């Protein structure tokens, strides 16, 4: 009982071309172009290696997609092309093949990056206010061209604190949204998927991100990465019921028809909803601010529609310091 | 306890990298 | 129904608390004695960064384990400290729990290391023969010494290509060598489980670890990593079975009384060998070599029994070089 | 030939 409430027709209005990605005709670039320097990452589809242009001199990442249906490539590559020069999105450099093999590998730009789990504390109440101010311009910017990125989390997320720099990474479960349309309910990563995932309400929207987003910033700032830490996808969404309540969890659900299997109606329970500030340790205390908390409570909603936009986010008075230091 | 800055439980220093 | 054929009782003669490592009671080192840098690994049940250590400012590896059984994890520190000093064994340097959460974690010294789907391609002929052989004083050692590493591939062997040093790692799923006791088959990584766990013959031995010696080895003369390439447990067997072909699957089953379950009977189905020259491809060519073949074949043998020792394998025709090099 | 993986080249570390 959903379709988007924001850049819905992004792609209906579009030429069928900037969507139909199976329609895609990879043009590869020089593989000789490149050289490669040292692995550093290793992903479900991929394998990531930190490479070099000999032509330019500068550094770039070279993903070198593991076995996957072509289709499932070529969709990356668009979506990864439609966002081209959008504003925190990473940027892909050329795409290349290998005259042998036949491999096709994703050359992005570089950006040199500290694992959340090393980098994140180290940051200030001010810091992360930043940060999710860059990280939501990439998400708005990339539903408003029609795409949801579907697997936000900070792994996917680079960024060069030396530089204040920022990358969202991973289009790989990135995908167009169409009003209407039934997706897919496996998707994002466990932590990270929002309720509709769990309960499968497939016809989702950018809404999905806004939950992830929830969560990892939910995370940050009560400093307890995975926020909600289910042990599987049925868990999961006990565990968020757990904090968001129940009773809101009905009200959902009724609201969309959607029926619960019995079990994991079960196994989620009665439970009261588990208000804010009950995270507020010592230790996290100087990044929990009561605005911080209205902004959270916004994106961490079981009802996607009533979540915060992107760009309504961006306006939360929890980023008026940061918005202003732009405009200067 | 001059306390802050720990993964897991080590304390660690500045983004060294490369 | 096997026994080890080469330090079979060697635990049986040390003192019991040598293997009883349940036994063991951690007397834990200063934290605060290190800091961390940088994540550089994440494994099933660790997390490794490079760290530091701030009295004496040498690099280290701080590996920090994730949840499990407190006996499992006594077992690789028993192992280690039993080990520490061994030929190319990686070195415990401290190990580590935490003030509150209570993780243990590690701090191992540091190996500058260049990830095999790197640095391999980049080896000679020499190269190879001298890591093997290298490799290879870690396993004899280590066996000698009543343990099975029971984790041999690329990824568990740290090499400094630029000091030739090397070093085994992970014991993790290294455990100590009882004659006759029926151990679990769920070890290794696929790629490179023997037969033995692959067709459930438990009580196996040392060999194992040659096995994967096998295929780690295949794999660099041939330049095909995986060698064998399953996609599951089942599969792990059926593609070896295309090659060293099923009449010797089957003389081996008969020997040790083991049967197949009717089902992976199936999948295996009749094959005949594939000599290892049809492996011979052009840009391999440089390293595969008559012996290069009759130390590989002596490797990979259904029956674990018929394999080389570690020791027996320091003296194959392929090292005859390298041991020159070695008291020169 | 340079060695190859995958299909790009390698750079290197130095030696001279
Ligand atoms: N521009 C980049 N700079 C640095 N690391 C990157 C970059 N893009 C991808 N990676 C990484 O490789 C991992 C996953 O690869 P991928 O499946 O392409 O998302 C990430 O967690 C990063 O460590
Ligand atoms: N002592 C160590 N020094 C450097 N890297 C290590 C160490 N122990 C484990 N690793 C690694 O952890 C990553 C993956 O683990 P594994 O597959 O067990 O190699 C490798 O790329 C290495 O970076
Ligand atoms: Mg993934
Ligand atoms: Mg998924």
């Amino acid at each position: 009982m959903s379709k988007a409430r924001v850049y819905a027709d992004v792609n209906v209005l579009r030429p069928k071309e900037y969507w139909d990605y199976e329609a895609l005709t990879v043009q590869w670039g020089e593989q000789d172009d490149y050289e490669v320097v040292r692995k550093v990452g290793r992903g479900k589809y991929s394998e990531v290696f930190e490479g070099i242009n000999v032509n330019n001199n500068e550094k770039c990442i070279i993903k070198i997609l593991k076995p996957v249906k072509k289709k499932k490539i070529k969709r990356e590559i668009k979506i990864l092309q439609n966002l081209c020069g959008g504003p925190n999105i990473v940027k892909l450099l050329d795409i290349v093949r290998d005259q042998h093999s036949k491999t096709p590998s994703l050359i992005f730009e570089y950006v040199n990056n500290t694992d959340f789990k090393v980098l994140y504390p180290t940051l200030t109440d001010y810091d992360i206010r930043y940060y999710i101010y860059e990280l939501l311009k990439a998400l708005d910017y990339c539903h408003s061209q029609g795409i949801m990125h579907r697997d936000v989390k900070p792994h996917n997320v680079m960024i060069d604190h030396e530089l204040r720099k920022l990358r969202l990474i991973d289009w790989g479960l990135a995908e167009f949204y169409h009003p209407g349309k039934e997706y897919n309910v496996r998707v994002a990563s466990r932590y990270f998927k929002g309720p509709e995932l769990l309960v499968d309400l497939q016809d989702y929207d950018y809404s999905l991100d806004m939950w992830s987003l929830g969560c990892m910033f939910a995370g940050m700032i009560f400093r307890k990465e995975p926020f909600f830490y289910g042990h599987d996808n049925h868990d999961q969404l006990v565990k968020i019921a757990k904090v968001l309540g129940t009773d809101g969890l009905n009200v959902y659900l009724n609201k969309y028809r959607i029926e619960l299997d019995p079990q994991l109606e079960a196994l989620v329970g009665r439970h009261s909803r588990k208000p804010w500030l009950k995270f507020m340790n010592a230790d996290n205390q100087h990044l929990v601010s009561p605005e911080a908390i209205d902004f959270l409570d916004k994106l961490l909603r079981y009802d996607h529609q009533e979540r915060l936009t992107a760009l309504e986010a961006m306006t939360h008075p929890y980023f008026q310091q940061v918005r202003a230091a732009e405009n200067s | 306890r001059l306390y802050g800055f720990k993964i897991h439980p080590m304390a660690y220093q500045l983004q060294l990298q490369a």
